[PDB]
């Protein structure tokens, strides 16, 4: 009898992909043919942000575009003014041991958090005049791959345990849970609208998630090995994967469909970090091969170069009016880019 | 030029940058141990005598040194994930057991937890502190059953020094890189105070070996 | 047992929603690009004086 | 004859080249990477740049006059060019106890380095060590020591004077200088050689020690002159033959390239960015 | 947070004290502490300046000399020792906690205040002394400068205070747009260089007392005569 569900399941799954497949659609790159490519794009380090004694593994840029925050296996949530590299805030932690940081849309708080299972929130706009612990989110059976900041009071959690939470700061407890990951979501990503989300896990796979309403929508199966970062499209409307096979990848939520991959032979390390630019025309991807690359996002082609790494390009981040592109490796070193 | 607002910004951001240094200067010479094994290796003792959800810290002190011992037994959700965080640590703490030499096979599994964490890309210079538990025992286990269930190559003999010798060198022989990285092997006795004086010497050992090649006098 | 059943479940509930053609949605995706291109400061070289970096 | 003048100039031309290209790879090196820019390091530039030093003004003017058998420019040049180059050597002869030291309480004292060699500590170390340079060679003023020898064909230290700034220099720059290497990397050795034996039941001892004493075996043969020369040259002179003086002074100054050699082309850590620069280039 | 203020009192001309503040309910050691007089029928007048860890101090040109300033950090106290105490520094002493960050509120909190008895600057004007207000209207006050204030990286360094009779100055408005923490919705702060406004939108009740305009542009710190404000 169980047979009998798996089988119902599989001809689901096949409809679906013949759904998908034949929708009477046409390639992307054929649409995209007649447009001019972007040419040579050429970024200059124009600050280096150096006081990190470790690996840095996440940094997050500020609302305002000003702000960066920075976590380092060295114990050290660091806050930088980008525009006069000068540190506002150093943020000892309970535990060395941290892969995670977000900054909050308001600027109050910022979360931290990674192989102790908990991110806790910081406040940063104390009356005392220090950073204090706000919360102490518990409840993850995994480490934490990324927590995002949803609103000033609730904040979006992806750990290693094949599940995702949203929790409420003031009560410090899981609003919501979100479960159907086969193996470690390792990427969260927030819509502009911050309505719905999407996450990567080790699976090959990526989901999208409504908060408000607490369930799977859409399911993308387009890689071959772990996708260890996610970033939306500035629209909203499509989202960008990269994995461990080398390759990136243009999903279409719209269409529930591969659009796009960048893939180039002489590459064959995978992504740490993927990210847009305001408009979308430049996908800035992170590869492990000690430098960034900049794909012209329409026409598929690679762009430019970012080298100017001693090591594995760990975090990359784009402010939101696109000032700039800050990148992070484990070299210790934060480099903005324009 | 700078107006006194951002000066005292500049002075401020000056201060954090001394004492994130003063930080990390403390930080260098902390003694970082990784303590791993496949399960039922008994390391409960190990941390036990040492000292006396998410990943579990210790922290200690011996003769004017100070150690961090993380155990990462509780998670068990990916190694190939997150185990690169741990490029750094001063070594890696092995405890495989001597009395599940046939049990399930587990020896076995051991052996492969070996391979896959040694022989891996992340730890080539690292060295490796292998530690032998419940030997007190396997002396008594063998006046039993044979090791022939463990190892069809041995047929030799079921003594404590024997059985000892051939585990010994059949886990040594399982690193590739004999160069970069030396394996210390220990066989932790009846509840001994030399338990935690190995552990010192071999840190030592490797704390002198990663001066000498910081200095370039190697 | 029971995560067969989620798993039919959820396969049926993702199989109801509107699907567009991919034509449409690229055109709809590079009509973004193309209608914020100035806003774009990293694609279009925007003259040093404004820049604060 | 004209073979021995072109050996000199062999000789010398392979000293300007090694001295010239292992300094400038030590000094892009440090430059380029920010890893290697450490507190025990500086010790090493301050040794490149002395090396640097005598490879720009003294060695090519050398080179120009042992061609001949005479001399070209004349009064001030000469005395500046032996000025300049007997600095770069002391420096560089202070310098290598310098980072000699600076191992010894790195590897043996480990607990005092961070307070002993911080940032602002070594950087007043490689000023005091470099003032103290400049302290001793500065007698050449008013003593009046550096002179043109025909006799070897370079502007050098006179011993004919002062028989006093000799010994005073001799037992300054070379007795005291590798009492200070001998006893500060036959200490670390056998250090690294009891902690293994802590645990447990040799081409270390020349990768080690052997290639860091080399300067001293080079500037023996001068030195060794030196306390010949130091017996009131207007008795001793007609003694020493040419064919060991001369090849003594030389001896030396190879040694100049022979430093950039061993704190170059055998550390690893310059290794790396030597190559990770030859490829970038 | 607290900052008890003590030390003050009765002292011949020529004589010398010493003015304590300890602090209690933030981090003293990362904070920069101010010490501003006020003449008994007179405004504010700053004084000294301690940054933190005491790196850098500022003194006020005509205090300069016998004027020391000192803090301790283990106990979190900051002290102000006086010499040469001419009939000139009977005053009114305050010692204010200011951090300096980007985003920061410098002159965010005061202390309550001390008493002596004894026995090139940016000139700038407020040009209304006192005027009358209608318990239930808005009213503006301007202060005008000397030297523009608008630096280059696009700070306008304009701070306004309040002082409520009996009680000490409480910030206000800081950069000339930014209302601090706690200062309810009906102050705004606008203007232009070398002329500045603060308006008031439904005045009320705990909305008397007399209003600083203090420019941080530079060292000297300097004030304006302060606008009184009557229903
Ligand atoms: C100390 C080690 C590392 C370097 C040794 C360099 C030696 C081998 C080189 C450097 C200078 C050279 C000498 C230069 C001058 C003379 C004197 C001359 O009448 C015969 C040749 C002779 C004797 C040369 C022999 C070889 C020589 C001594
Ligand atoms: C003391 O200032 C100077 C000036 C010129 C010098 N040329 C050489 I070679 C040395 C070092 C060796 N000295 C002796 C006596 O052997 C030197 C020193």
């Amino acid at each position: 009898e169980l047979d009998q569900l798996r089988q119902e399941a599989e001809q689901l799954k096949n409809q679906i992909r013949d759904a998908r497949k034949a929708c009477a659609d046409a390639t992307l790159s054929q649409i995209t043919n007649n447009i001019d490519p972007v040419g040579r794009i050429q970024m200059r380090t124009r600050r280096t942000l150096r006081g990190h004694l470790a690996k840095i593994y996440a940094m997050h840029w500020g609302t305002d575009s000003r702000l960066l925050v920075s976590a380092s296996q060295d114990g050290k949530l660091i806050i930088w003014d980008s525009y006069t590299t000068n540190k506002v805030h150093a943020i000892p932690l309970r535990s060395s041991w941290v892969m995670t940081c977000a900054y909050a849309p308001s600027g109050n708080y910022v979360a931290c958090g990674g192989l102790d299972n908990i991110c806790s929130i910081y406040n940063l706009k104390t009356r005392e005049g220090n950073v204090r612990v706000s919360r102490e989110l518990a409840g993850h059976t995994g480490y934490l791959s990324c927590c995002r900041f949803l609103d000033d009071n609730q904040i979006v959690t992806s750990s290693g345990d094949t599940t995702c939470a949203l929790w409420d700061i003031e009560t410090g407890q899981q609003t919501t849970t979100f479960t159907g990951h086969t193996g470690d979501v390792m990427s969260l990503s927030l819509a502009p609208d911050t309505r719905l989300f999407v996450s990567g896990a080790c699976d090959a796979s990526a989901k999208l998630w409504d908060v408000r309403e607490g369930m799977c929508r859409q399911t993308f199966t387009g890689h071959e090995s772990d996708i260890n970062a996610i970033c939306f499209f500035p629209n909203g409307n499509a989202f960008a994967t990269g994995s461990d096979d080398a390759t990136c990848r243009l999903f279409d939520l719209r269409a529930d469909q591969e659009l796009m991959t960048y893939s180039h032979d002489n590459i064959i390390c995978g992504i740490t970090s993927v990210s847009f630019s305001k408009s979308g025309r430049l996908l800035l991807a992170g590869y492990d091969d000690f430098n960034c690359n900049v794909w012209d996002a329409l026409k598929a082609d690679r762009a430019g170069v970012l080298a100017g790494h001693d090591n594995r390009v760990s975090c990359l981040g784009v402010t939101d009016d696109g000032m700039a592109v800050a990148t992070g490796s484990w070299d210790s070193f934060l480099k903005i880019w324009n | 030029t700078l107006s006194a607002e951002d000066k005292a910004a500049v002075e401020r951001s000056k201060m954090i940058d001394r004492n994130l240094r003063e930080d990390g200067e403390k930080a260098a010479r902390e003694v970082k141990l990784l303590l791993l094994g496949a399960g039922e290796s008994g390391k409960s003792t190990i941390v036990k005598q040492m000292k006396i959800t998410g990943i579990v810290e210790t922290h200690f002190t011996f003769k004017d040194l100070h150690f961090k011992m993380f155990d990462v037994g509780g998670q068990r959700s990916e190694r190939k994930k997150w185990i690169h965080c741990f490029e750094g640590v001063t070594a890696i703490i092995f405890c495989v057991a001597l009395s599940d030499y046939d049990l399930v096979n587990r020896m076995h599994e051991s052996m492969k937890l070996f391979d896959s964490i040694c022989n891996n890309k992340w730890f080539t210079d690292t060295s490796i502190i292998l530690f032998l538990n419940k030997k007190d025992l396997f002396e008594e286990k063998i006046k039993k059953s044979p090791l022939t269930i463990c190892y069809p190559e041995y047929a030799g003999s079921n003594t404590y020094e024997e059985a000892a010798a051939y585990i010994q060198c059949q886990f040594e022989d399982l690193n590739k890189r004999k160069d970069t990285k030396e394996i210390y092997t220990h066989f932790t006795c009846a509840t001994d105070t030399k338990n935690v004086q190995f552990v010192f010497d071999a840190v030592t050992d490797v704390i002198i070996k990663n001066n000498l090649k910081d200095c370039g006098l190697f | 047992i029971a995560q067969a059943r989620k798993l039919v479940e959820q396969l049926k509930m993702e199989a109801n929603i509107d699907r567009i053609k991919v034509s449409k949605a690229a055109a709809d995706l590079m009509a973004y690009c193309e209608a914020h291109a100035k806003e774009d400061p990293l694609l279009t070289p925007v003259p040093a004086s404004e820049n604060p970096f | 004859p004209s073979w021995l003048a072109s050996a000199l100039a062999c000789v010398l031309i392979f000293t300007i080249v090694v001295d010239i290209l292992g300094n400038l790879l030590v000094i892009l090196s440090v430059y380029r990477n920010k890893k290697l820019r450490n507190a025990g390091n500086i010790f090493v530039v301050s040794l490149a740049v002395a090396d640097l030093v005598v490879a720009i003004y003294p060695y090519p003017l050398v080179l120009m006059s042992i061609f001949n058998n005479g001399w070209n420019l004349g009064y001030l040049h000469c005395q500046v060019s032996g000025f300049l180059m007997g600095l770069s050597v002391i420096g560089s002869i202070f310098n290598i106890t310098g980072i000699a030291i600076n191992r010894y309480c790195y590897i043996c004292h480990s607990l005092k380095y961070d307070k002993l060699y911080s940032s602002k500590n070594s950087l007043c170390y490689v000023l005091l060590i470099w003032l103290l340079t400049l302290a001793a060679v500065l007698p050449n003023l008013r003593a009046g020591t550096l002179q043109y020898d025909p006799r070897i064909y370079s502007c050098t230290f006179a011993q004919s004077v002062s028989s006093a700034y000799t010994i005073a220099v001799v037992v300054f720059h070379f007795l005291v200088p590798m009492i200070i290497v001998i006893f500060c990397y036959l200490r670390i050795w056998i250090l690294v050689l009891q902690v293994r034996q802590r645990v447990k039941p040799f081409r270390n001892f020349v990768t080690m020690f052997v290639v860091f004493v080399l300067f001293a075996i080079c500037w023996a043969p001068l030195n060794f002159i030196g306390l010949a020369v130091a017996s009131d040259p207007a008795s001793m002179v007609p003694r020493i033959p040419e064919w060991l003086f001369v090849a003594s002074y030389y001896m030396a100054y190879f040694n100049s390239c022979l430093n950039a050699i061993i704190y170059g082309l055998l550390n690893q850590n310059f290794r790396k960015e030597y190559r990770r620069i030859i490829v970038s280039l | 947070v607290q900052l008890v203020e003590s030390g003050g009192g009765l002292v011949q001309p020529g004589g010398s004290r010493k003015l304590s503040c300890s602090a209690s309910g933030f981090a003293f050691s990362s904070f920069g502490m101010h010490w501003v007089r006020q003449a008994p029928e007179k405004g504010l007048e700053w004084v000294a300046y301690i940054s933190s860890g005491s790196g850098t101090i500022y003194y006020a040109d005509t205090v300069k000399g016998r004027f020391t300033i000192s803090r301790d950090d283990p106990k979190n106290t900051l002290f102000l020792q006086m010499t040469s105490l001419r009939s000139e520094d009977t005053a009114m002493y305050y010692c204010v906690r200011s951090i300096y960050y980007y985003g920061s509120s410098p002159f965010d909190f005061w202390g309550q205040g001390t008493t002596l008895t004894v026995s090139s600057d940016i000139v700038m004007t407020q040009a209304t002394s006192s005027v009358p207000v209608t318990p239930g209207e808005s009213v503006s006050i301007s202060c005008r400068s000397s030297k523009s204030l608008l630096h280059s990286n696009g700070n306008t360094y304009l701070y306004w205070f309040l002082q409520r009779p009996g009680q000490s100055p409480q910030l206000l408005i800081y950069r000339m747009s930014n209302l601090a923490s706690g200062v309810p919705d009906r102050f705004s702060g606008s203007g232009s260089g070398t002329a500045f406004t603060l308006t008031i939108s439904r005045l009320e009740a705990e909305d008397v007392g007399v209003y600083y305009c203090m420019q941080h542009l530079e060292y000297p710190l300097t004030f304006g005569a302060g606008t009184k404000l009557e229903l």
